[PDB]
């Protein structure tokens, strides 16, 4: 899973 | 000199009893935060509960023979309502007891420290009106993608934007963000604000409360609008209040995507059961393949541990072919919320996010290779992909 | 050189999976017995379940083109086979895995060490049959009283006694006593023989099985009655197995009354209700107060700081004035067990057992001083009271 | 509370 920010 | 002493309809009773008990904590730091406030005068009770953070208050019909307020634990309170008899509900308060009789069944409970009571919150100024149902819905809508208490605060709530006649909610967990706009009534001339309401608080509102046809927001008026430190909420006789978050919500905007190198448009219920067949094989919930080629989507997940399932569906497809992965619960969150019988996907990279949104006409006016412009919708759901082997 | 594949209808496979699924272990120390096993023959589907305590095991309809055996990951395959589409089922055995297809969808599960899964019991000699709706019904009216984890092995189970056509059902936790008689169609007339079933399994067995009209008991003949070691339970093509308890079910008989000093006989519901309502005010300290007089029940509860609640009932009351206390809780699951219109209580003492039956006719006719013969009766719901301050 | 037997 990637996140979106950080 | 006046103790309170009414008599009410079981129904009225039972029912405002019960929206009130929601907000009611459990085992609060000071025991009288768990009793229900009640305050019988003229013509009318009111049923009023607090725990610092959320307020509910509403205000039933009722046949006073004396005036007066009394403190009762909640919980017990709402239990008894429940279990009365569908008869006229009197009620007493007698000394440091509280007599509540209805047809055979007599309860005498223990009055709460009043005095230690704290004052509920005032409302602020009304801002504007909102349809109540549009406006759950909008809520449900966005509240799927808010974190969970484990995460940051900023993401434990949902941002409310409101510029003139025009409000966008907003919420967002790291991986997916919800958006939706909607049209509401400003009771004050450009209007331009934004706040945060706790997510949970904010979805509960709306799915127990919210009654009648429209809703009236409060947050001030003129500068003041947000500045106030709570959000309110008033609807028929109801009225609740919430404490706004202190923390700066992320600029989701530079989030969202301004043109797609695919397009993909299928019936929300065909993918979804696809979906949900399929996710059973994935180790832990934790990621389907979609892989879109001409007009054919291929689903597949799992191991060679667990199992391997794969589905083919048709979708009206246009771009550049795609191999991209997501986790199953998120995007059902996703189709779920649409509330259209058909959605549109955005795609750019296998690695960077997807936007779902309901279909249009005018998505079914595609047939080049692209890139294709983000169309404007009132609801986006943009979903951050699963990296692939 | 035979490998299982086979044709099967959603419904009947997905039926039986689900019955059989239920049967299954979580995460047990011998991982095939999270397995269920199909075995494909002739026209038939055999799909079974085990892990030495019970076995469940049903037949269905199969167009069978290759025959064989397979296990297969348990509640993978009742979630699959529960989210397919009302499609044929197609299962096919390839090599080490398991082709499952159903119109679009398709998985493919590994197969499990079938060489390591134990044999299903063989079904002891069908001792008689019971219809199924009674049966079922008898299991839930004793099951209420059977203890659990918290007290000794003995008081888990389910006491079973044969005599002829007539058996009778036993269970108890220390506090309550619950004992139906119903009659049965024996293959042995005399067999006088008495077992201990675990309690959760059988009312379980009641609830998901027991279908048609019909339910055959496999307990043994003639002088080996209960010498098996298990309890087999056949209906349709359905057919499941329990282990039977070694420990001694008390000599319970010995707690029933004689006679009473006092009877009182009320509506169930009306009683029912009026206890819900005034045991809300009972706290950890659970005693409804009860409190007969003239033909006025007197329900009482609760405590100072909780609350203190009462309600009285019109009663058909003979025999000595008496008050006695009882735990709300198991007093409505007497009430809920008696599956009758009215009920009647025989009482001696408030320091010994009440008698808990449904009410006859002969209960009307019974207006004097007492004592009163202990009525015989088809259900038993003994209950121990509370000591009262 | 009291037992049936003990």
């Amino acid at each position: 899973q990637l996140p979106l920010w950080g | 000199l006046t103790d309170l002493k009414v008599r009410l309809v079981r129904d009225d009773f039972a029912d405002a009893v019960a929206w009130v008990a929601r907000s009611l904590p459990s085992r609060p730091t000071v025991p009288v935060l768990a009793g229900v406030l009640l305050t019988g005068s003229d013509d009318g009770l009111t049923i009023s509960s607090f725990d610092y953070e959320v307020s509910a208050e509403v205000q039933i019909p009722a046949e006073i023979a004396a005036p007066g307020t009394v403190l009762v634990s909640g919980r017990l309170l709402s239990e008894i309502t429940r279990a009365l008899p569908n008869k006229p509900v009197d009620l007493s308060v007698e000394g440091t007891r509280v007599s509540l009789t209805c047809g055979s069944a007599r309860f005498s409970l223990p009055t709460m420290a009043v005095e230690d009571y704290p004052a509920l919150p005032e409302l602020p100024a009304e801002t504007g009106s909102v349809p109540a149902d549009l406006f759950a819905e909008a809520i449900g809508q966005v509240a799927v993608a808010a974190g969970r208490d484990d995460t940051l605060p900023m993401l434990t709530g949902i941002r409310v934007e409101i510029s003139g006649d025009r409000m966008v909610l907003a919420a967002t967990d790291r991986f997916r963000l919800a958006v939706r706009e909607l049209t509401w009534t400003t009771k004050t001339p450009d209007v331009e604000a934004a706040v945060l309401v706790p997510a949970k608080t904010l979805a509960e509102a709306a799915k127990t409360g919210l009654d009648g046809s429209e809703v009236q927001l409060a947050l001030g008026a003129g500068p003041s609008v947000g500045q106030d430190g709570l959000l309110g909420i008033r609807s028929e006789g109801k009225r609740s209040t919430t404490r706004l978050l202190d923390a700066e919500f992320p600029k989701f905007r530079q989030l969202l995507p301004t043109e797609h190198t695919a397009m993909a448009t299928i019936g929300v219920g065909e993918l979804t059961e696809a979906i949900k067949r399929v996710a059973l094989v994935a180790d832990r919930g934790a990621q389907v393949r979609m892989e879109f080629a001409d007009d054919v989507l291929h689903l597949s997940a799992g191991a060679d541990d667990v199992g391997r399932a794969e589905e083919d569906l048709p979708v009206s497809f246009s771009g550049e072919p795609l191999t991209i992965a997501f986790n199953p619960g998120y995007l059902t969150d996703g189709l779920g919320a649409l509330h259209s019988e058909r959605v549109t996907f955005g795609f750019t990279t296998p690695s960077k996010p997807a936007v779902l949104r309901p279909a249009t006409e005018a998505d079914a006016a595609l047939n080049g290779n692209g890139p294709f412009p983000a169309a404007e919708t009132d609801y986006v759901y943009l979903l951050m992909p699963v990296r692939l082997p």
